[PDB]
């Protein structure tokens, strides 16, 4: 049928898993998918115990690809020592800025996300499974909806899928503009029909979750290496990238780049690579003063030569990449994170809720020049004190990127405070 | 205050889609949404009623949650990503036609409730900034010739 206008973003890869269908900007309906072998891996999976599909996960070093690299086959691990019933969540509210990585998945190869949700469902024992889609992705949510009747259709979806008598339904549920509701504690309160307010960890949900059974909660882009892990084997799919940072991965690549988009690359590939090799460079050929790794971290143009993995020097996060260059201003650049920390808190947390606001409030004095000795000295003790109480990552890193260009970048900031 | 049918009907749909009834809150705020320009106040104790929780719940739900808004009727919304990627690269080009056209700023309804500017938080389309959406439709913003062609689809 027809779906709301969609960009068309650029999609690159080097190993034709993730992006095989999904590097053409079009729907790709369950017979292109089936056309490819689609649906073969769950066919192996449902043949093979679920013990025996974590076992493979593990054992191929699958790390979650929604940015804290969590190893996925210990997560699942995890949730099946607890008793039943047990639920799986997608995760596809990706609303950190910078990153569109999941979405391309959704919009254009719909099935291989579904085939990897029905495949982590069996191997936790989950026979109910959810889609959680923000609110501001409705071609997403309406080709999702379109993709799970298809499935249902061919059998992959319903009770005793393929005579295995393995029962499984998917759930498409919306978020309404919260980026808190991306953190998996509070993408389950949204999911029981209530605000977006993350729980105290732990418990975690593989204890403690969806009406408070085990739940495993994976992003997109993980859940989409399962038919993969499964199709070629844990041996072959370790072949793929560097052997303690297995598998393809995708990095949206944004700002002032000449070729701006996703692109599937090894996690042995180098921040510079990224940038040079693949995303053609800098606009204008102008030097990067930065990268911002979404709302998380900033690199220096010292700091290009690092590996694209979840190494502790590894670039890590969600792989998202927002190049800067040498006329970008660093401090407006600091404001604009700061107004999204500003917007995007629970206020459940006392220095959390106070510290988001005043970040971004004296940081606007300061880029306005109407900042006071005493503002520039309140902005530096909020900027180190959002932390403290916090009970989720948003708490933990709302000062994070900011401090980092103060340290990086002292010149630009006392200009400022002259 | 009573549902239409119409309305009703698929407010009954979402409630019976997923196992538990209060589960549908944001499908049914949606379709709210969708079907008013806006949601309601008076919407919100039949609402409740349906997903048989108490009023108070869904009128902390609707406060909460970004996308939903109580205040103002638009037929359009045009959501303007004010993040750094689309900052970065033109959002302020995007507001100056926006406002050339339709002659209003962000927060602010055109004199005939057609068009809402809605200045929202990243989009998750950066690659393509600065980004816009018109209600469901989302579109790279190129220029004032290009953003009035897309505007006069929406009538
Ligand atoms: N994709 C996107 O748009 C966004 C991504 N993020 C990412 O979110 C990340 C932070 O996420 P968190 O969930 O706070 O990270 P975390 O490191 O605390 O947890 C990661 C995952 O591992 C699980 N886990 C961790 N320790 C565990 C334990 N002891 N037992 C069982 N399971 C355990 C958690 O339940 C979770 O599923 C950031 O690194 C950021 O990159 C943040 C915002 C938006
Ligand atoms: C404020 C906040 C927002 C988050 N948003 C997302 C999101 O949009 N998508 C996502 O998959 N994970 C998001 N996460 C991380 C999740 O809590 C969780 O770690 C992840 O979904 C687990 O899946 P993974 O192990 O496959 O990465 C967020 C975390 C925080 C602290
Ligand atoms: S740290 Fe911030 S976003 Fe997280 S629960 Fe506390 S107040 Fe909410
Ligand atoms: S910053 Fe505007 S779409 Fe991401
Ligand atoms: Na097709
Ligand atoms: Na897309």
């Amino acid at each position: 049928r027809s779906y709301p206008a969609i960009p068309r973003i650029y999609a690159e890869t080097t190993l034709n898993m993730l992006l095989k269908r999904a590097k053409k900007p079009r729907v790709h309906s369950i017979d292109e998918y089936l056309k490819d072998g689609g649906y073969q891996a769950l066919e192996k999976a449902l043949n093979m115990s679920p013990e025996e599909i974590i076992d493979w996960v593990d054992k191929s070093t699958l790390r979650g690809r929604g940015g804290a690299g969590f190893p996925t086959g210990k997560k699942w691990k995890f949730a099946v020592q607890n008793p039943g019933p047990r639920y799986f969540i997608c995760n596809a509210d990706e609303s950190e800025p910078g990153t569109f990585k999941d979405r391309i998945i959704i919009e254009r190869d719909p099935h291989l996300l579904i085939e990897g949700i029905i495949i982590s469902s069996y191997a936790i024992g989950a026979n109910e499974a959810y889609i959680y889609i923000r609110g501001e992705y409705p071609a997403g949510y309406y080709i999702l909806r379109d993709a799970i009747e298809e499935a249902k259709k061919k059998g992959f979806l319903g009770k005793n899928i393929l005579g295995s008598g393995f029962d499984l339904e998917i759930y498409v549920a919306r978020g309404a503009g919260a980026y808190i509701c991306g953190e998996e504690t509070a993408l389950i309160e949204s999911l029981e029909g209530k605000r977006g307010h993350p729980r105290l960890k732990p418990p975690y949900p593989v204890q403690k979750g969806l009406w408070g059974k085990p739940t495993v909660v994976n992003n997109v882009e993980t859940i989409a290496n399962v038919p993969f892990i499964i199709s070629m084997g844990w041996e072959e799919y370790r072949y793929i990238g560097p052997s303690d940072y297995a598998g393809p991965k995708l990095f949206p690549v944004s700002g002032k780049v000449k070729k701006p988009g996703v692109y599937e690359l090894p996690m042995n590939t180098t921040l510079r690579e990224v940038i040079f090799k693949y995303a053609g460079g800098t606009l204008g050929n102008k030097k990067v003063k930065a990268v911002f790794s979404g709302a998380l971290d900033c690199f220096s143009s010292e700091e290009l030569d690092i590996p694209m993995d979840y190494s502790p020097l590894g670039f890590g996060g969600t792989g998202t990449v927002i190049v800067l260059t040498e006329e970008d201003d660093i401090v407006e650049a600091a404001l604009k994170i700061a107004e999204f920390y500003e917007h995007e808190t629970c206020g459940q947390c006392t220095p959390c809720r106070v510290g988001c606001y005043e970040q971004a409030n004296l940081l606007e004095k300061i880029y306005k020049g109407e900042a006071t000795e005493q503002d520039w000295e309140g902005f530096d003790f909020v900027n180190r004190n959002i932390q403290p109480t916090s009970i989720c990552g948003l708490g933990a890193v709302a000062g994070r990127l900011i401090r980092q260009t103060l340290e990086k970048f002292p010149e630009e900031w006392e200009k400022y405070r002259k | 205050f009573e549902f239409p049918e119409e309305l009703k009907t698929k407010l009954q749909e979402h409630i019976n889609y997923f196992p538990k009834k209060r589960q549908a809150i944001l499908l049914c705020l949606h379709e709210i949404q969708n079907y008013y320009g806006y949601i309601p106040p008076e919407s919100l104790k039949p609402l409740a009623d349906m997903l048989e929780l108490p009023l108070n719940h869904v009128e902390g739900v609707v406060a909460f949650y970004d996308m939903f808004d109580r205040e103002d009727k638009a037929k359009y919304r045009i959501r303007v990503c004010v993040s750094i990627v689309c900052h970065l690269m033109g959002t302020n080009k995007l507001l100056k036609a926006l406002e050339n056209i339709l002659g209003i700023k962000p927060g602010e309804v055109t004199p005939d409730g057609k068009f809402k500017i809605v200045p929202v938080q990243c989009l998750g389309a950066c690659s393509e900034a600065p980004v816009f959406m018109v209600n469901d439709d989302e579109y790279k913003f190129e220029s004032e010739v290009q953003l009035n062609e897309i505007l006069s689809r929406y009538t």
